[PDB]
């Protein structure tokens, strides 16, 4: 939703 | 058999003998291949239009049902169909009349080198009427392919330019 | 058929 | 270094989540037959 | 009816979506799709119709190759029975229309002008391959994932709406 | 993490600028012959718009 | 001209411009000039291997007899590796009156036995007759019902003596319901057979096939049923033939016939199959089943 | 050694593929072990099918146990000449008390030759309890014509005998005929079960049959529920029908409309499985082919409802 971390650092990939 | 002698034994003496004097359809046709070259003749391209093509069909289809040992044949058949047409200079009226038909079901790996010698070896068209033949298909397949076949196709019609 | 025969 | 690209990122982010919005409002999901 | 731009992406997941009435050769279309180690997250979804049952959480769909195969006309009537639940704003670039079974050519049951011309009506690429052969399909399936990162924008010059100005 | 943030940062740039584009096309409310000729016109006037891009 | 026309015909047949076409039906055909009604009436009721064939370089049909020598120390020869080959022309099997003529290729074996009687025809091709020079007599049919032995290597002396190629003609599922519905929409008489069309559903482990074997008659209440544009028939028309046979399957069995592919169409005009082993040829309706085979041999041709 | 013995004995022989002479010359007797050993199996045919018809020039062969080897010829080769499945009837009443296969051998052979006269009727009791029967016919005016017998698998107490559909003669009511007398039955009538697979008709007449992360499927709920379906109309291990199971319509499309619809599969109950999951078929498939074992008859003869 938030995007920033909460998409980005749980696909660490 | 085939020449084939009793003189072996005789043929060691007949290698000295040797050695003593010594001391003392028009495809695999090289020397018959120019005479068509100096030929645009009806009789001569419309059997080789009509032969080229039943064997760009019968041994295409021929990939249907094997798809890899026949990929040696067929390429090699389509190598000796480049050579012939880098030699007479022109493209083949029985080639773009099947890089037409099966270039839309054409993919871009299923004999790129020569699919794509085939293309530079094009009879003079109109854009008008070669463009959504050919080049709609090699741009269906130039964009959704691998810089290996972008540059295949642009390799391609870089010869193909210098043959227009 | 509409299973006749 | 990501701190700076992840504040445009994001903000893009917001400005895509805007869009999509806009783009569920007027929501026709327009049909097309064989015309 | 399905959206292009109703979901927002995913973060390097470009998902297409296979439609087609035969499923073995969907499945196996998808598997050659990830077969290659590829730079994107590709979720491949598979179906049969595209009325597609109603479930949330189903990604942006970038893609959609309506595999059209030749050899029954089920697959194509099912197709046009699946076209009419479409974006107008789908058929732009997130598009294509496979023909499997082409080239055979004694099989096909549908003449590939009907197929051109139902890909040319509703203006989207007609990809033609032979998917019962892995030879034609990991080379289509590798022409499927550079149309879907062109229509998820994962390459970052072309747009959806830009390739089919260069698939026309 | 900083090439692959790149990589989210084009890729973002261009899905933006795909739902721009529709949002601006569903805020606009004749010639087949001529609506693919208007229609070309946009491809060679957008191809040097992001070319020179 | 000679060339380049074929050129432009094979261009614009691979640019695929709208081919749904409004056919004819199959008229009922009136035998001909001399069409020899013995020699006629033997070709009807025999299964014909179909092939496309292409122009005869350098053929004659007054070379008959040294042809039919050629070709017959050649058959032997190969049994090399007790039969009489004779070449007749038909006189009656063409379309336009510049057709080139039809002859038959008739391998006898004592009596009369005729083994393997090969037909070469050229009836409403005129699609291909003027794109060939004069030299090329161009037969794009060929129909063999001997043995397959016998016909690929009749096949050989064609190709070494006349440059002339024999690809296999297969009718696709497409053409196969196409002649599947011309041939229920005549105006035909005393139906001779039950209009079958054998299906084969594509099942990787089983091979598993169906007849739709209708009744002649209730096949052509269900054609009126889907016919409205009277003298031509629209792919529109044949499709709805087909999906009215569809409709009336799964109805019954829940499986879709559509999902499967013609292999076979039986009618009481001509019975038809795919893998090329196709034309039976029940009623005289001929020079318009043949002429559908012709200009399908033509599109293999070209 | 006589007339249309010796010739259909060696006719019967070379049939028989190379690897199975000795398994079936072991089973008809006439070559006792110290016979095998005379002819060398390996050579080739012309020379095994000339020592073997010796062998009974020797022993003096009859029609009777001729008849006999073409049995065990066709109990390894029961695939071939499609067979149909009569079923007896008996009325109110207790069972047969007396199937003596002395009795039966007798009661079969005496109205057979009551009006056929001239027939070499031959039994050879199968050790899973199916009396194999062949009838060579042949009317009183001719002789019995042993080209192509009728044979008879009648299943000892059972009510059905299954018959091998060779030409359907005028025969084929008395065939029933002297099997519905001999079998202490009533009536006989021909189920319609007519499959090729013979062993397979043993089975369905008897019931004796079953006794990736990324690749995200959309319609999983449905290829479950096809896979349901086909799972709850074809159980486990369908036999193989391998016969025309013919469909001739009498029903209005929806005055009548007539087909002959005839599915021809290498393997029909497992071709018929293997369609609603891969998208030919519907997955409720219809019970009209599903219920070909349940019915235990391919040939149905009912009407609409």
């Amino acid at each position: 939703k938030s995007f920033s971390t909460l998409f980005l650092e749980t696909v660490k990939r | 058999i085939y020449f084939k002698n009793s003189e072996n034994l005789w043929k060691t003496a007949l290698l000295a003998v040797k050695q003593r004097n010594r001391g003392p359809s028009v495809l695999n046709n090289s020397l018959l291949l120019h005479y068509i070259n100096c030929v645009r003749d009806e009789p001569v391209l419309l059997r080789f239009y009509y032969w080229l093509s039943q064997t760009l069909q019968e041994e295409c289809i021929w990939y249907k049902v094997n798809n890899y040992e026949h990929g040696k044949e067929f390429t090699n058949f389509l190598d000796t169909i480049i050579r012939a047409e880098c030699f007479l200079q022109e493209g083949f009226y029985s080639c773009e009349a099947f890089l037409y038909k099966s270039l839309p079901l054409w993919d871009g790996l299923c004999c790129r080198s020569q699919f794509l010698q085939l293309v530079s070896w094009i009879p003079f068209s109109s854009f008008s009427e070669v463009k959504p033949l050919l080049f709609d298909h090699l741009a269906q397949l130039f964009f959704t392919s691998t810089i290996y076949f972008k540059c295949s196709v642009l390799q391609s019609l870089k010869e193909l330019l210098q043959n227009w | 058929e509409f299973i006749i025969d | 270094t990501e701190e700076e690209l992840i504040r445009e990122c994001e903000e893009m982010w917001k400005d895509m989540e805007e869009c999509q919005n806009k783009l569920s409002l007027i929501g026709t999901e327009t049909l097309t037959d064989s015309n | 009816v399905l959206r292009p731009l109703d979901k927002l992406p995913g973060l390097n997941t470009a998902t297409i979506l296979l439609v087609g009435t035969e499923d073995a050769l969907l499945q196996q279309l998808a598997d050659s799709m990830l077969k290659e180690d590829c730079a994107s997250e590709l979720k491949v979804h598979l179906a049969k119709s595209l009325p597609l049952p109603s479930s949330v959480n189903r990604p942006r769909i970038d893609l959609i190759v309506f595999v059209v195969n030749l050899h029954s006309k089920y697959s194509l009537q099912n197709t046009e029975e699946s076209l009419r639940h479409v974006d107008a704003s789908f058929f732009l670039g997130k598009v294509c229309f496979l023909a499997t079974g082409a080239g055979r050519e004694s099989h096909c049951s549908i003449h590939r002008h009907t197929v051109v011309k139902l890909a040319h009506t509703y203006q989207s690429p007609l990809l033609y391959c032979d998917l019962e052969v892995e030879g034609f399909r990991a080379t289509m399936a590798q022409r499927l994932v550079r149309v879907l990162q062109i229509c998820a924008g994962h390459v970052p010059g072309v747009s959806a709406l830009n390739l089919l100005s260069l698939l026309r | 993490r900083m090439t692959l943030l790149l990589r989210l940062r084009a890729q973002t740039k261009q899905q933006l600028l795909e739902y721009k584009s529709m949002v601006d096309a569903s805020e606009e409310k004749k010639q087949i012959e001529a609506k693919i000729e208007d229609l070309e016109n946009e491809i060679e006037e957008v191809k040097v718009a992001f070319e020179i891009k | 001209t000679p060339l380049q026309k074929r050129l432009e015909s094979v261009r614009k047949q691979s640019s695929f411009i709208l081919t749904p076409p409004r056919r004819k039906i199959p008229q009922c055909s009136q035998l001909q000039e001399d069409v020899d009604p013995q020699k006629v009436a033997f070709l009807l009721h025999k299964q014909w291997t179909l092939y496309s064939l292409t122009p005869l370089y350098k053929f004659s049909y007054s070379n008959l007899k040294e042809y039919s020598r050629l070709l017959n120390a050649f058959i032997v020869a190969e049994k090399q590796k007790d039969i009489k080959v004779i070449f007749s022309t038909l006189l009656g099997m063409k379309g336009t009156q510049r057709d080139p003529e039809a002859f038959l290729v008739q391998i006898v074996s004592r009596e009369g036995k005729v083994l393997w009687t090969g037909w070469f025809c050229c009836v409403f091709g005129d699609s291909l007759l003027e794109t060939v020079s004069e030299d090329f007599t161009c037969l794009p049919l060929f129909l063999a019902n001997g043995a397959e032995s016998n016909t690929a290597i009749i096949g050989t002396w064609f190709q070494k003596t006349f440059d002339c190629y024999f690809s296999p003609l297969a009718i696709n599922a497409f053409n196969l319901s196409w002649m599947a519905a011309m041939w229920t929409a005549c105006k035909m008489d005393h139906y001779v057979a039950t209009t079958e069309f054998l299906w084969s559903v594509p099942c990787s482990p089983q091979s598993l096939d169906i007849s739709f074997a209708i009744h002649p008659e209730d096949a052509k209440a269900l054609w009126d049923s889907v016919h409205k544009t009277p003298g031509e028939v629209t792919q529109e028309e044949v499709d709805l033939f087909m999906d009215c046979l569809y409709s009336h399957f799964h109805r019954h069995f829940k499986i879709h016939l559509s999902a499967t592919r013609l292999v076979r169409v039986s009618t009481s005009v001509a019975s038809a199959h795919t893998d090329g082993k196709i034309k039976i040829l029940c009623h005289k309706y001929l020079i318009g089943v043949l002429a559908y085979l012709t200009e399908l041999a033509i599109f293999q041709i070209e | 050694m006589d007339e249309t013995v010796a010739e259909f004995i060696k006719r019967t022989i070379l049939k028989i593929p190379m690897n199975e002479l000795t398994t079936i010359l072991k089973a008809w007797d006439f070559l006792s072990e110290n016979q095998l050993q005379t002819v060398n199996f390996r050579q080739r045919k012309e020379s095994v099918v000339q020592h073997l018809i010796h062998l009974c020039e020797e022993k003096r062969a009859s029609i009777s146990d001729a008849a006999l080897l073409d049995i065990i010829y066709m109990q390894f080769h029961q695939h071939q000449k499609v067979w149909d499945v009569f079923q007896m009837s008996k009325g109110p009443g207790e069972d047969v008390d007396l199937f003596d296969m002395k009795q039966f051998k007798n009661s079969f052979k005496k109205i057979l030759q009551r009006a056929l006269k001239n027939v070499t009727v031959s039994f050879r009791e199968t050790e899973e309890n199916a009396v194999w029967i062949r009838i060579a016919w042949g009317t009183q005016y001719t002789k019995p014509n042993q080209y192509k017998p009728t044979y008879v698998v009648y299943y000892s107490q059972t009510p059905y005998a299954f018959t091998s559909s060779s030409m359907l003669r005028r025969n084929t009511p008395l065939l029933g005929q002297a099997l519905t007398i001999a079998s202490k039955h009533h009536q006989i009538v021909k189920m319609d079960l007519r499959s090729r697979y013979l062993d397979s008709l043993k089975a369905i007449v008897f019931k004796q049959y079953n006794q990736d992360s990324r690749i995200i499927h959309e319609n999983i709920v449905e290829k479950e529920r096809v896979q349901r379906i086909t799972q709850e109309t074809f159980g486990d291990y369908p036999q193989p029908q391998l016969e025309f199971a013919q469909y001739k319509l009498e029903t209005k499309f929806k005055e009548p409309l007539r087909c002959l619809i005839k599915f021809s599969s290498p393997h029909l109950l497992e071709a018929l499985k293997s369609l609603a999951p891969a998208g030919i078929a519907d997955a409720p498939l219809s019970p009209l082919l599903t219920c070909i074992p349940n019915k235990r008859m391919n040939y149905f003869k009912i009407r609409d409802k």
